[PDB]
This record gives structure tokens, C-alpha cells and sequence, in this order.
């Protein structure tokens, strides 16, 4: 089947329906919140790793807050909420990549535009590896540009929209 | 309207074995414990044993040994076999329906259908 | 295993008294005891069970009560016809047993 | 630092996956010869990849076990799934294990075309239960497709204690994960009444 | 009676899923202690939760059923996911059988941390496959994480001809379907050679 | 996989390319036709409980009618066509959310909006229990809201496109 | 879980974003490139045996360029890979129909729609058999000529988010 | 030559799958009774339907066929999906097999409500991996639902090399990568632990 | 061409065990069923058994206790033991290349090629 | 068990006449019959199988016929060569049967 | 600081049984091959055997049918015992501590800690 | 099965010279030598491991080397306790073995 579990409710209000990583969710041990517009690629694509770790990441929080954790854990329930956290395929696709010797995700980073002035960002995308080591930016420069035209063709194609309902 | 009718010879020497067999008229036969219970003269109760459909059984530990019980439920009969009979198995032997209740608390357990009862005496003459 | 000891071996009452027998168990039951009425001659008949229900044809003056180890029967007006030898019985899985009886006379 | 259309930050986040303990294994890699799959703060399994083997019998007393039942259950789930993702094993020799105690002790000799051999099923699931560090001990004699070689002759599984042993890789539940599905997806039929 | 916006009226549905019978096992539930999987309009399953045991042996003779091959087909399937999908089972005493003259009678023993008994993989399994209803009987004595127990010594699971049983809940096919895909997913491995 | 059944055609002409629940179907023993607008989304989401239940109720009526019904059951013949028409993952979402003590969808009653003047309706949403009772309407009414939202926002833009068809 | 294969960047350049058919992979023995529109839809949808098709051949392809091919095959390699390359839902779907009578896809042929002028083309569907042969076009006409309006009007669609953009 | 919309042109592609084969098997039917599943340009399997047996013993000895390791692996694998595919096979004695000399020589007897028999589940099966050209030769005897009834008394599953065999139906692997989803999918418990 | 070439003595004493060997030249040895066939004198042919390249055999149940058939695909040859021998094992035995035909009906079976044939007499003389 | 009875024992007819033969089994035959010819101090040839069909180097006037349980074959034109034994053969699964074969003489 | 105490009698006749132990006092049980080693008179080393602590064990062929070791993992010992002992067993018999380490080329092994050695004659005085 | 000879069986050294000891394995190695030094009334003593290695309190004269079959031992400056025997140690898995050994006299 596919991959069905909601994210939670966002705590940070500054993006009503996104998402939010805590400071212990990260390695540099911040917050960081991404916007709803990024979050609701998530419950459509099948190809995006990010939206595994979110659904993953989220399990675990809500698993931990509403049943009585306990140090000896429940092998069974991450087996069967599994698939209905990720798409299994998905990793299955990476380990392709590797032992074909394409660059694959390991899904420990990702990378993300930001928006400065305004904030908003675009749902990060995993960073590969290759040879042991991350992909130097200049490798997979051509999707960061491929991942900008495309924020600002939605935003256009949004405002475009907007202005007829306005009238 | 249920009875449990009960053959079986009560006349016997040591050493033999008692063969007793009751017959059930009357309602479904299984969901119940078909049971064999004994009173020897003088004393109080004892239960046998019991078995149900599906050929399980209990024992009465210090009979196990000597004891065995079978069903036959093309005819909806169970019996009751001690072998090597000593003075100690005189008594009137009595087959009776049980029925057990462990679906909700408080569980119970009762014999509400008893046979007649069959007189059983070992002796040397 | 379960064991079931009456109390008291046996009773001296009159008619129209007020009968009480104690069944204790060894440990808490695994169900509730029954209660039985044997007279010579003839098979025991099953009074009581899940310790407080009557069987089909017992008279309304036999109750009982009673929870963990201990149970009791009560006659409340004991009928000339209530002398008898009454037991308590209790069923652990597969494996049922009876206290020594208690002897009601007069 | 790095622009985009000038008005777009190429900014980055790393996951910190070792927050994911209580509710799912997370494997990691120390290095070439030692991987490690935690289970919660308390235990865990170690898999070394080793020319020393620490078994010299052909035992493995699987039913005895699940009989006394001493044993950690997701440990023993964690071994399951492993044993049964290797693709077409089928020389039951070549897996020996010690159970005693409570114990988990899962020895597989890879000593030996090498594509149809038990070294490469059992390498191949490695690499996927340890994925993300095992690239360093495996591919060292190169096969055809996807097949691996690797000049260890055996990959031992013991459990262990909690300790910060991921120094080659960060720890990840994916390996894991990925496994699950691939259970009893390769095995043979060794009777006709499964 | 209920407006929205106005102009939208809130209107309901209920499915009635008894109507799927010829196609798809329907499981419901009567009160605490039974429950019942209906194939068709002529045979089911009786799943009973109680302290009244009806085995008193330790058999299950599966494969001279499958040998005399009396029983019905679908029960036997159901039986089948059933055990297939109870994870981490791995103390065969706990489970006793009856298939003689084409009957199936199944009795799983409760009697005892408590997650890792076969008491919690087989009453997360009876949880999903009698889904709704299962709940009134289950977690009365709430555990850690999915963890269930209840005081019931006993899962008994017999034929029974059809009846209409569905006093608590109503007739669905989810839970059976559901557990299609839990088949083998947490079984332990008995031997090297599947 | 995904789930791949297409539904039959509506006995219903009032819903050209939508889908009826006969008398049978329901409870209330009446028919009730959804649009083809409210059908089109059934094809393409993957946690909508009630095109799950539309795809396993089409599928019973075709097999019925194709195949030679008899009273022996082939429990084969659904154990295969099961992941064609369902996603089990929205069933083992549906049990998460209940050991969770989250409210959860039992399959058996759902809600959709009706804009009487038309006629026009939205998708059914099950109806979710709790605690052993379905859930007062007040508990989720905010999500029926957004369903009323919904149903007027992309109604609104396809009156755009009409805007733009026309001129 | 669902197919994760990203095609591989077409030879041909009058197709930037498409993907060619070489003429081994034909039987006529020629090339036949479809376009990026085309073949964007098999990223996001889960019934079309044409882009499960396209998936096989171009993991083929990959396998045959990045790893040592020998004549010894692989089973172990397309077994992991399968279910991230097709939906295997959609052949049980294909075998339903066929045990129903129904008109069914055997992955053989496919029909689409060319627009001569452009050189555009549709996304291929699956040209069904029955009774042992392939159903004659005018058995499913209605359906080539849904392609046609879809084509039409998806077409129309982006022109006139066109004229709003340059406008 | 077919316009519609006076634009539009309907043209058509047919897929070579041959070109598949180095990396997955393809499987095509010769005729009514022969039909073949290939892996690569030099080994495969032929499935006949057949009313002449060849094997008339009751042994099918798959663990000394494993341990000896003669066998093509690939083939082994087939032969393993397939017979795992079967549902509710629960006649041990209606499969014997040769795998003596690494050979691979499978026979299923189909001899005998015709539903809940062996010989269902094996056509049923057959009729899957054999997709396309198999209807030929399949549902002679109209069933229930699903069912599958044909004249035949055995099915016989033999390695074999390559030839062009595929006069009735093109070369596909749909049918082979159908199956892998359904092995052990109807399987039933022939013991408690598996 | 296909040639049978048979061999085996022929001269037996009663209690004896009859070993007989054909050897095939020409064409395929799988596919076929290598059959052995006997004549009494004055009597009709009379089916002794066969066997194919897997070793699975058939044999006639009025000799089935005491026949053997073996085969050796090696050089293409299968044998023919008959134990404890009497008068009534006095006939001419013929090796033969069986064809069965079940991939579509009718049916058929046919003994296409056969060996010379030996004669085997037994006796006390 | 299927077996063949041939019919009749023997057929006396002058060269040039029409011999017809004929086999019946106990049930519906798995497989068609075929029929050898027989001559002392030779081997059995094969002259018809699948009921019907001639095997190599058969002259034309040997045909055959039948189903179910009646089978036939028919010399149209008997050369003096065709005075010899003739017997029809079945075979199920693992089992050849014989008929007791009929002589066919001038 | 490590030290691997040594028992057993050293003083005994042809055809008894040599039976020797090794306690270890320092650092771990585990991950070492606890290893017997003897040197007969006028001659070299020769390695006996070694167990681990999950009682796998490797032995001399020329002795593997007459030489047993076994472990006791509570108090950390190791034992040797070589029955029907010849005048071939005189010799100086060491328990030391192996190490192997195969996680990295190049392998290597060593016995790091030994004990002191036990004398062990066979006589018939 | 892998088997150390040592060479040569006696060297006649003054102290201050250089020594040298080869060992031999009949195969290449499964793991590289050991190299231990015994006196008579005490334990051997390990000297080196891993062929090149000195193990704890082993002086800085002792060095080692080799690959594949050929192995060395190698002391520098030999001070008067250097005199003792000398042994070459391998193991494969499950099975240690020892060089004859070699003996360093003055
Ligand atoms: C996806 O792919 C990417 C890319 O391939 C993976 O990213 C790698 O992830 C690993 C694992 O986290 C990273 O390894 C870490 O590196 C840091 C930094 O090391 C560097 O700086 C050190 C000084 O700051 C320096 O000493 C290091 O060199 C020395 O050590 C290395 C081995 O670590 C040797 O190879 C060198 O020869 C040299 O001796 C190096 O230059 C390490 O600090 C870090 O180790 C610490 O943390 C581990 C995890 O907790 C512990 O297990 C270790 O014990 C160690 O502990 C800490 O060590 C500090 C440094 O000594 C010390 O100051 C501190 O006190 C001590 N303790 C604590 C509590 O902090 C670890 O080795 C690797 O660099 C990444 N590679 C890249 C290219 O980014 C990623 O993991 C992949 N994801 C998955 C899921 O697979
Ligand atoms: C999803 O979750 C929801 C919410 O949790 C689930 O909805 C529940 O579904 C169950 C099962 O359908 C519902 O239970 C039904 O209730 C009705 C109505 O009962 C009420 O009214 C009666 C008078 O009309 C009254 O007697 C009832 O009280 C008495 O009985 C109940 C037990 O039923 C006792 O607890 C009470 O103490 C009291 O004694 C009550 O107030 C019932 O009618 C219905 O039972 C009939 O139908 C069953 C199914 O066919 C049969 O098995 C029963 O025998 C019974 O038969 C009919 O009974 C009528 C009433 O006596 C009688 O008139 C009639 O002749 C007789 N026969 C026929 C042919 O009609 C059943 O018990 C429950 O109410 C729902 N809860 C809510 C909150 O809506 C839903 O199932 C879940 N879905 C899934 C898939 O899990
Ligand atoms: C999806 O469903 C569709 C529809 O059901 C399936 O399409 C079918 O696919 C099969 C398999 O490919 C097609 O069968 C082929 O047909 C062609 C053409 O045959 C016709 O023309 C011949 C003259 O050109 C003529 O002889 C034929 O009739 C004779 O033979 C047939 C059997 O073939 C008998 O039934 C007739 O009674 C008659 O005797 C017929 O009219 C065939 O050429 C082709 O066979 C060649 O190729 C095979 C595959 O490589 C080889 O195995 C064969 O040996 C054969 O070889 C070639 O034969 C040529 C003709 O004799 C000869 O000239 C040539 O030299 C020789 N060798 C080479 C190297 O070329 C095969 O039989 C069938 O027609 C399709 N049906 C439809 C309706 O289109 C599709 O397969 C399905 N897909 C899946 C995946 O299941
Ligand atoms: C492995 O588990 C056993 C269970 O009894 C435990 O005693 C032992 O200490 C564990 N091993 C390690 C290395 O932690």
C-alpha cells in the first residue's frame, strides 16, 4: 500500500500548517520550521525522503507522548506502522543508486532554498553521497536552480490565481 | 427435560475392572463437562473426573493411574473404566453434567443434571 | 490445588431456625463455589451456584454469598426437609473438587 | 553564502536520528570491520566481519531457545529478519549459532563462480542492515551485477551493550526498515508443506 | 438541520458491509467474551476470550489435517493468517488443536514483563482481526507502548454455523484484510533452512 | 503497491461519471449518488477510507455478476484482489490512531457536505468513534468547515478557467 | 509501497525531458521519443502499465551500462528491484479482468494519439485484448477520443496560464 | 490512416521484451500444452500440461538438493516462487520432484467440488506465470468463481536451453513479476512454529 | 536409425535370476519409455514393465514382487532383473522403445522400435 | 485396471479379402490403441497407433478406427504377407496392457 | 596485571588420566582462547588445544580422540583432561591466554600471558 | 595444514653480534608469525606478533619481519640473557601450531 500517517499540528504558529524540528531533531541543535506550502508536497509525493524522516520523526514524538514508554522497546510496532510511515521503496531506490554507483541518499542532510526576506523555503531535498563523501554543490547545482524556477513558478501561477479571485 | 441413564456391573472382585457407562437424552452434548463422581460409605463426595466432547479429560490425581474416561458422542455416551479394583473403590458412583462459566466474572461451575447412581462393591465373596 | 474446608462439621437446629455453612478455600477461587443438598438414598441436587444463584426448582429460603476464600449458604426458615448433607464444590481448570459436607439434622 | 536567483539561500539541516531510539533499532558503523544495530540505551547487536571465527560446531538450536525463552525478543526479531533476507541460502552448515543463557551468538562462515554462494547473500543483507558504512569493508573484489566479495571469512552477530561506536557512520533506522520488506522474499521451498 | 456556510447541509451514511458476505469474510463482535468471523451465509469462526478451557492436551495435528483434508478451505486460510500473523510467537505448548472429522477448534493459552509473552502477540492479533468490539475485552490492564492484557486465561477459535451475532458492533471486513498483509512479517525463525 | 480497481459506471444517469450506493449498500436501505468530481478523487488519494470501501463494494457487485457465485467461498479469489482494490496501510493507520487512544475510523459511517440547491456534494469522510461512541459533531466540526472551504475554493477557480474558456 | 525509479535522462534532444524508445525496444525496429509532458505523468500516476513498461526497460538499460553483465543471471537483483520499478497491483488488476471476461491490458501494445503538425504525442495506453485478440479501435474509439479532448484541453489550459504570464 | 479530431492520429508501438532478458525472466507460450519461462539466451523452464507423467514416486528430496548445490539458482528461485504462490496447497503427496545430477524436474498431479483441490490452486498458479497463452489451454471446465478446471492430469516443470519457443504469445516477464507478490501469500501452517 | 541391441543369457536353472541389458544406438534416450516385454510360448505378448531416464518405473503387478528395471543414462542402456525364476518365466523377452503421447487428445502410446530378442528357457537339465 | 479383449480369436480369409479386427476395453480407454503385427521368428511391428494413424513404412491398406470402447483395425486388401498375428495395446499412466491377439490365417 | 593459576597432580601412572585446571585472575574472560600447550622432554612446543567461553574448541589431531577441555565461566577457569595417559605425556604442560585478531590484514595470534607450568610424569614406579 | 620450519636448528653467537632466525610456513600464511623466547626452568615468553611487533616489555633489539612463507627474527646487539630457544608460532583457525624451534648458544 502507501504510506498514510499525518503529520501533527506544527507547535511553532509562525507556519500554521507545516512542520516544525525541535532543536534535539537537528545535528546543530536548533528549530527549525518549514511552512505548510513545503508540508503538503508531502502527503502526495512517493519520492521524497524528507517526508519519510518527517513522518518517522513524528511516530516517534507521538508514540512517546501517548503511550507509556518504556526503555525495552516494541519491536512489533515500528514493524507494522513501517509502512505506514515510509516508503520502503524509496530506500530501496537508494540502495540501487549505490551498488550501481550513482549518488544516493543516506538521508542524514538535506538542503532547502530560503527565501530571506520572506522566510519561506521549499522542502528540502536529500544531499547525495558519492565515494564516501557529500556531493560538492557544484555537482547537483543544476537541481538547485531546477528547485528555484520551480518556487517561483508556483508562487507566480498563486498570485496569478489570487488576482482573478480578487476581481 | 435431561436425563443420564447409567449401566454398568456393581458387583465385583479385587483385582477386576469397573465398567460404567452413562447415556444422555435430552439437550446438546457438547459445551458440557460429562463427569464422574463417586461417595464411598461414610465419606463425603469425590469427583472422578470428567471429559467433554472432544475426547479432553481431568483426573482426579490419586486415580489417575487406574482411571481412564472415553466419550462416544455417535450416541452421545461417556465411560468410565478403574482397573485393578481394591477395597477402597466401594462406593456409589454417579455420572452428572457440568457446565463451566468462564466468559465474565464471577466464573461458576456446577453439576446440575445427576444420574441415578450406581451401588459398587469389591469383595472376596 | 484448590481445597474447600466446611464449617461446621455438623449442626443441631429446629425447624423455622436460621441455617449458616462456611466453605473456606485455600486460596482465592478460581470460580465461585456451588452448593449441593444429598440425602440417602438418592443423588445429590445441585441448590446454589456462582455462590449466590439458585437452581431451577430451589425454594427462595436458599441464598448465598461469599468472595475470595470465604462462602456461605443460609436457609432462612429451614423446612423439615432441609436436613440434610450439604457440600460446597468448586472447578479450577479441569480439575474439580468438593469440601467434606456439612450434616444439617435436627 | 550561496545564492540562488539572488534571492534564494542554498541553506542545509541534518538529521539527528540517534533521537529515535525508543521506538525503532538504529544502526551505525565504527568501522570496516565492526557494525553495530542498537536497540533502545540498553542493548544491542554487534556484527563484525572477521577472519576469526568463535564457533566450531554446526549447532544452532533455534527451537531450544524459543523453548527456554531467555533470550532479548527484539534481539531475536532483529536475528529473524536478517536471516531471513539473505537471498537463496541454502547450505545450513554454513550458519552456526550459541543460544545459551539468554545469549545471542549468529555465526555465518563465508569461506568458499562466487555470485551463488552463501558469502554473497549473506554479504548483500549486510550491506543492506548496515547500510551507510558497510561500503568501506565490501566491494573489494568486484562482481558481476550486483554481486559482492569480500576477503573475510565469516560475519559474526553478538549482543551487546550500549557505547558511542558510530564514528564511520551516524546512526540510521533505514537499513532496518528496508529490511523488513525483504523478508522471505528470496528463501527456497526446503519441503513441499511449509 | 445541521447548515454549513450557510448552503451546505451536513449529511451522513452508513455502509452496510453484511452485503459484501459472498465475497469476503465479515468479522463483528456479540459482547465482551465472543466474537465471530462469518464466511458466507453458512460457516464461521467463533472467537471466544475465556477462562473455561476446552483442550487439555498439547497437540495441534496440522499436518494429518492437511492430509485427511476434511476441513473447510477458507476457515483453515483464516486460521492460518490468524497464527501467521501473532508476532514473536515462540511457545508452541501455548497452542492445542482439534481437526478431527473436519472441525477446527484452536485454543491459544494466555496464562503468564508482560509484553514479551505469547500472551501480547495473540491478543494484538485477536485485537486486529475481530477489530471493533475487540476493545471492551481488551487493556484492562493498560501496558507499556501497544502492549495489551486482559484476565482472560484462554482464545478459543471454533467453527459455527451462521447466526446473527452482531449485537456490539457491525459486520466489516477490515480487520481480516488488515491482517492479510501482517502474514509472517514477525515470526521468529525455527531452523536454518525454511 | 497501489491500489489500481476502476469503479464500474453509475447506474445513475443524474451522475455521469460518478458512483451509486444502492438500497443494499447502506443502511438507510436508499440510494445515494456522488458526482464524478467527488468520484474523480478516489482515484487518485490514498487515505480516503470511504474510496476504499466504494472499491471493495464494486468490486463484490462485479464479481457477483461476471463470475459464477456459489455459496463455497474462495477466499483466494479476494486474499489476491485485496491490495488492488485498498490501501491496508489506511487500516493500519485507522488501528494506530486507536491504540493511540486517537479518535479513529471504523469504516462504518461517514459525513459529506450537500449543497441542496444543486445537489452537488463533497467526498464522504468517515465518521470517526471514540471511547466507543462516534464523536459529537462539535469535535470536528472545524474539518467539516474545511471541507465547505474546499468545496467552494476549487469550485471557485474552475469558474476561472470557465472565465478564460469562454472568452 | 509505491515505485520510485526516476527515468534516465532521454538520448534524443527533441525531447529535453522525455524519454526515446530505441529500435531494440520495438518490434517495428525504429525510434519513437515522447515528450516531457507525456512522460511527467508517469511520476505521479499508478495505472499505467506504459510507464511500469518504461521503468523495466530503462532499469535494463542502467544494469547493462553500471554493472559487469555476465550470462549467469541476477533473480536476486530485479527480485529487490521490482516493486521499486512497477506497480504489481496493476497486473493483478489486468489478471482480474482476464478471469472476469473483461477486456484486459497484456503489456504488448499500446495506442496513442500524435498530433502531426507538432510532433506531440499522448501518453501510450495499453491496446486491451479479448477472446484471445486485440479489441478493433472502434471497441474503444470513446476512449481515444477522451485522449483527444484531454489533450485539447489540458493544452488549452496552459495557454492561457501562458498569456497570463507574459501579460 | 484513423484521424480523430481531424488532428490527431492514432498510431501504435508494440514492445520488444526480449531485449529484457539479461536481466529478468521472460515467459511465453509455444501452444495448447507447452510453455516456457527463460532466464537469459541459455537455460530455462518448461512447463508442460500433460496427461503422460514422468516421475511415479512420491519423493520430491529439496533438502539434499540444497546441500548438494548442484543446481542453476535462478531456476531454484523460480521453481520456489511458484510453488509458494500456490493457494491452500495441502497435499504433499500431489508434488514429486528430481533434482538428482542438479537437474530440476518438478510434477505436480492434478488428478481428483473441483474449487478446494490441489488441482485449482496449481492451474491457478500456472495460469499467473504463465500469463499470456495460457487461457488456451485453461478453463475447459467452467468453475465458481475463480476456479480452474482443465482436462490435464499433471503439470511437469523441466529445465531446458533456449530456443524459439514463442509461436503463441510473445515473450513477457509480467507474469513472473506478478507472482513474487504472491508467494506465501495462501500458504497454510503446517506446524506451530513454522 | 535407431538399433536396440539386447543382451543376457538365456540358459537359466530354476531359483536363478534372469539379467537381461538392451542398449539403445541412435536418437535421444530421454523422452521415451524403455520397455520390456515378454512372449511364452503359445501365448500372447505380455507387458513386463518400463522405465524412463529419471529411473521412475512402471512394472507389471503380477511380476512386481520379484522384477527390477534399471537404467544407466550414461551409455543409454537399461537392464532387466527377474528373481527366482521358474517354468513359467520360459519366453521370448524383447526390448522396446515406448513413445506416449498426452499433450493433447487422443491420446496415444506405441512401441515403435524393438530389439531382436532372446530367447530364455529354464529347466533342470 | 483397463484391459483389452480382441475379437474373434481367429479370422480365416483368402488373400485378397477384407480382414477386420476388433479390441474392446473394460472402460473408456486414457489412450487410443495400437495395433502390431506378429510373425514367428521375428520381432513385433508397429502398424497403427492413435487408433488411426500408420507408422513408417505401413502399406496404405492398414487403417484403424474407434473410441470410447470399440476398436478396429481393417485390412482392405490382404497380401499373403498379412498372415500373422495381430494384437492391440493400451497403455495408462505406468501401465501397458496387451490384447491376447487374434491370428489371422488363410 | 594478569595471572593464570594452575592445578592439577602431576604424579601419575600409564592409563590414568591427566587432569589439569587454569583459573584466570585479571581482565576479561571472554574474547581469548584459552590455550593448553606442552613440551615433552628434550623437544619442542606443541599445542595441545584451546576453548573459548562459549565452549567451541580446536585440538591437536594426533590427539583430538584422547584430549578433552572444557570451561567453567562463573569463576573463570579452564580445564584439560587427556586420558589413558603413555609415557609419551611426560612433559611441561602450560594454560596461557590467546589472543587473535583477523579484523585487519595482516592477521595475527599470540599467547600473551602464560602460567607457570605443571611437571607431568607417567611411570610404573 | 600450515607448518613452521625454523632455520637453522643452532647459531654459535658472541654477544654484540646480529642474529637472525627464519621461519618457514608450508603455505602462505592465514596470519602473521609469532615469535617467542623460552629458557629452561621458567614459561615461554611472547617476544613478537604480527611479524614485526614487539609485545610489552620486549627491548627495542628485537625486531621482526616477513610475508607470505618467510619469516624473521632479527636481534641486534645480543646481550648474554639473549640465549635461549627460540620459536616461530602460527595459527590457522582452530589450530595453533610451533616451529621446532631454535636454540642461540655463545
Ligand atoms: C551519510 O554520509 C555522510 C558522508 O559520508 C556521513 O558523514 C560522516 O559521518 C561520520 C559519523 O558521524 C563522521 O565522523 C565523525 O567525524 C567527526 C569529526 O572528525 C574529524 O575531526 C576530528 C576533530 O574534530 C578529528 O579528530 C577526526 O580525525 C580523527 O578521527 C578519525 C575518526 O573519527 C580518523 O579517521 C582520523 O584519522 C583521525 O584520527 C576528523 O578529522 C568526529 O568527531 C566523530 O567522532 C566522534 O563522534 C563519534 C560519534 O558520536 C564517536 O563515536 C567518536 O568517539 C568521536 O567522539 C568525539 O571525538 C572528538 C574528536 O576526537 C572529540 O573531540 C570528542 O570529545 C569525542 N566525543 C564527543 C562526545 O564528542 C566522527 O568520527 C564523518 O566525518 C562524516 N563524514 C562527512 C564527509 O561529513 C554520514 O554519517 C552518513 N550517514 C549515514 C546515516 O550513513
Ligand atoms: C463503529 O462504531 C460504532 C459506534 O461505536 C458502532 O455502532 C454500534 O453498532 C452496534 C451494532 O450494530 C449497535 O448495536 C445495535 O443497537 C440497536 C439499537 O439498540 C438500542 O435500542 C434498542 C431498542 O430499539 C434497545 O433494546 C437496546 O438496548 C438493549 O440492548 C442492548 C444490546 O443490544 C443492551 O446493551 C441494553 O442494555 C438493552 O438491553 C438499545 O438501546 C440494536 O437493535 C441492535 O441489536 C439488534 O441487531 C443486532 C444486529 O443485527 C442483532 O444481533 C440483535 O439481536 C438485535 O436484534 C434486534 O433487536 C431489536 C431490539 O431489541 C429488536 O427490536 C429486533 O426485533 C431485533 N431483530 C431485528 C432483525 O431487528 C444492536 O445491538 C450500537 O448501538 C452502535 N452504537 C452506536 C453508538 O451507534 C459500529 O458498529 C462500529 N462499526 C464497526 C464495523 O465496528
Ligand atoms: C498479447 O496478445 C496478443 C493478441 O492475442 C498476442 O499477439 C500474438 O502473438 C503471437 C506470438 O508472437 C503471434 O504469433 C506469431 O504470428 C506470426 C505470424 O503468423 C501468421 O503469418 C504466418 C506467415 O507470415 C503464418 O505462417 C501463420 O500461420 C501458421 O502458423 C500459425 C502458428 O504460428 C498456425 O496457427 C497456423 O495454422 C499456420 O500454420 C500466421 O498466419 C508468426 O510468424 C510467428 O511465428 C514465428 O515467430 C515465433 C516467435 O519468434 C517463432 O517461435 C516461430 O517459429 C515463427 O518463426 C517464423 O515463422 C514465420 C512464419 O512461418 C517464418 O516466415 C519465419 O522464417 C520464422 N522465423 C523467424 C525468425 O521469423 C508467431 O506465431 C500472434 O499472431 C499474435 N496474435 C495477434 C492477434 O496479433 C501477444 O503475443 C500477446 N502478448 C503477450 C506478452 O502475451
Ligand atoms: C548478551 O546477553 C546476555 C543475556 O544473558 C548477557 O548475559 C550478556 O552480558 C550480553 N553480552 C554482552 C557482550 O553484553
Amino acid at each position: 500500500g502507501t504510506f498514510t500517517w499525518t503529520l501533527s499540528d506544527s507547535e511553532g504558529k509562525d507556519t500554521p500548517g507545516g512542520y516544525c524540528l525541535t532543536r534535539w531533531m537537528l545535528i546543530e541543535a536548533e528549530l527549525k520550521c518549514f511552512g505548510n506550502t513545503a508540508v503538503a508536497k508531502c502527503n502526495e509525493k512517493h519520492d521524497e525522503e524528507f517526508c519519510d524522516m518527517l513522518r518517522l520523526f513524528d511516530f516517534n514524538k507521538q508514540a512517546i507522548q501517548r503511550l507509556k514508554a518504556e526503555a525495552q522497546m516494541s519491536i512489533q510496532l515500528i514493524n507494522k506502522a513501517v509502512n505506514a510511515l515510509i516508503n520502503d521503496q524509496l530506500i530501496m531506490k537508494n540502495h540501487l543508486r549505490d551498488i550501481m554507483g550513482i549518488p544516493y541518499c543516506n538521508y542524514s542532510k538535506y538542503w532547502y532554498l530560503n527565501h530571506t526576506t520572506t522566510g519561506r523555503t521549499s522542502l528540502p531535498k536529500c544531499w547525495l553521497v558519492s565515494n564516501g563523501s557529500y556531493l560538492n554543490e557544484t555537482h547537483f547545482s543544476d537541481d538547485i536552480e531546477q528547485q528555484a524556477d520551480n518556487m517561483i513558478t508556483e508562487m507566480l501561477q498563486k498570485e496569478y490565481m489570487e488576482r482573478q479571485g480578487k476581481t | 427435560q435431561v436425563q443420564l441413564q447409567e449401566s454398568g456391573a456393581g458387583l465385583l472382585k479385587p483385582s477386576e475392572t469397573l465398567s460404567l457407562s452413562c447415556t444422555v437424552d435430552g439437550e446438546s452434548f457438547n459445551g458440557f463437562f460429562w463427569t464422574w463422581i463417586r461417595q464411598p460409605p461414610g465419606k463425603g463426595l469425590e469427583w472422578i473426573g470428567e471429559i467433554n466432547h472432544l475426547a479432553s479429560t481431568g483426573y482426579n490425581p490419586s486415580l489417575k493411574s487406574r482411571v481412564t474416561i472415553s466419550v462416544d458422542t455417535s450416541k452421545n455416551q461417556f465411560s468410565l473404566k478403574l482397573t485393578s479394583v481394591t477395597a477402597a473403590d466401594t462406593a456409589v458412583y454417579y455420572c452428572a453434567r457440568g457446565y463451566s462459566y468462564g466468559f465474565a466474572w464471577p466464573n461458576y461451575h456446577y453439576l446440575d443434571v445427576w444420574g441415578k447412581g450406581t451401588t459398587v462393591t469389591v469383595s472376596s465373596a | 490445588e484448590i481445597v474447600l474446608t466446611q464449617s461446621p462439621a455438623t449442626l443441631s437446629l429446629s425447624p423455622g431456625e436460621r441455617a449458616t455453612l462456611s466453605c473456606r478455600a485455600s486460596q482465592s477461587v478460581s470460580s465461585y463455589l456451588a452448593w449441593y443438598q444429598h440425602k440417602p438414598g438418592q443423588a445429590p441436587r445441585l441448590l446454589i451456584y456462582g455462590a449466590s444463584k439458585r437452581a431451577t426448582g430451589i425454594p427462595s429460603r436458599f441464598s448465598g454469598s461469599g468472595s475470595g476464600t470465604d462462602f456461605s449458604l443460609t436457609i432462612s426458615s429451614l423446612e423439615p426437609e432441609d436436613f440434610a448433607v450439604y457440600y460446597c464444590q468448586h472447578r479450577s481448570d479441569w480439575r474439580t473438587t468438593f469440601g467434606q459436607g456439612t450434616r444439617l439434622e435436627i | 553564502t550561496s545564492l540562488y536567483k539572488g534571492v534564494y539561500e542554498l541553506q542545509t539541516l541534518e538529521l539527528n536520528m540517534e533521537t529515535l531510539n525508543m521506538t525503532m533499532p538504529l544502526s551505525c558503523t565504527k568501522n570496516n570491520s565492526h557494525h553495530y544495530i542498537m536497540v533502545g540505551n540498553e542493548t544491542g547487536l554487534e556484527l563484525t566481519l572477521t577472519n576469526t571465527s568463535i564457533i566450531n560446531h554446526k549447532f544452532c538450536n533455534l527451537s531450544d531457545a524459543h523453548k527456554k525463552n531467555l533470550y532479548d525478543h527484539a534481539l531475536m526479531s532483529i536475528i529473524s529478519t536478517f536471516h531471513l533476507s539473505i537471498p537463496n541460502f541454502n547450505q545450513y552448515e554454513a550458519m552456526s549459532c550459541d543460544f545459551n543463557g539468554g545469549k545471542i551468538s549468529v555465526q555465518y562462515n563465508l569461506s568458499h563462480n562466487h555470485c551463488g554462494t552463501v558469502a554473497n547473500g549473506v554479504l548483500q543483507t549486510f550491506m543492506r542492515m548496515a547500510w551507510g558504512g558497510s561500503y568501506i569493508a565490501l566491494d573489494s573484489g568486484r562482481g558481476n551485477w550486483d554481486c559482492i566479495m569480500t576477503s573475510y571469512q565469516y560475519l559474526i552477530i553478538q549482543n551487546t551493550t550500549w557505547e558511542d561506536h558510530c564514528q564511520f557512520s551516524r546512526p540510521s533506522p533505514i537499513g532496518y526498515l528496508g529490511l523488513l520488506s525483504q523478508r522471505t522474499r528470496d528463501i527456497y521451498i526446503s519441503r513441499r508443506l511449509l
